[PDB]
């Protein structure tokens, strides 16, 4: 058991619905200013149009 | 496409135009109303507005 | 003494982190297909 | 009410809201759930 959990222990231990395409934006901005998060979100999560 | 087209010669206003009451009629066909695309209500109401144009 | 001092046997103990594991695997599994499932009835609540 | 019923909106909107009342429950529960997965992490980290 105890070389068991040795591997078990390698294995990570203890939403992202759009984070890294928000990251992207965010990242290549072009804009030198606030940027709040709330225009990411709405830029990021529209699924319709 | 749709929006292009009318105002033009070809596809004119009108409610005795073929054309608008086919396109409405396959507007209809596909329409659901339970889980549609928001692109064909917009389609019905365009073309709803568009045919009672004189 | 390292057992008095942990208290618990450490066989139940392992075995206990074990199903902890198992838990927390079926947890994340259930909250990502609630969180799916939530996204989707949204997206289409917007959509109807 | 008539003009509704009559041109099958009602039912849409009855759909609608039993949709919307599904998903605020869900949203609830989902919202109950990340607690008590954080709950359960905390336990799962200090079972670590």
């Amino acid at each position: 058991l105890q070389d068991l959990k040795k591997e078990i222990l390698d294995s990570p231990r203890s939403i992202t619905s759009n984070t890294v395409a928000k990251s992207e934006l965010q990242k290549s901005i072009k804009f030198s200013g606030s940027i709040p998060e709330i225009y990411l979100d709405v830029v990021t999560k529209e699924t319709i149009s | 496409f749709i929006l292009t087209m009318y105002g033009s010669k070809f596809i004119p206003f009108g409610p005795k135009c073929q054309v608008t009451e086919y396109f409405k009629d396959c507007i209809l066909d596909i329409s659901n109303e339970t889980t549609n695309d928001v692109e064909i209500s917009i389609l019905k109401g365009i073309l709803n507005l568009f045919s009672k144009i004189r | 003494k390292a057992e008095k001092s942990l208290g618990l046997s450490q066989e139940e103990v392992i075995a206990l982190f074990e199903k902890c594991r198992n838990k927390y695997k079926e947890g994340q599994k259930k909250y990502m297909e609630i969180d799916e499932a939530l996204n989707r009835l949204h997206n289409s609540l917007k959509a109807r | 009410s008539h003009f509704m019923k009559g041109t099958l909106l009602q039912e849409i909107t009855e759909n609608l809201l039993y949709a919307s009342a599904i998903h605020d429950s869900a949203q609830e529960n989902m919202a109950l759930h990340l607690e008590n997965l954080k709950s359960l992490k905390a336990e799962y980290e200090d079972a670590k």
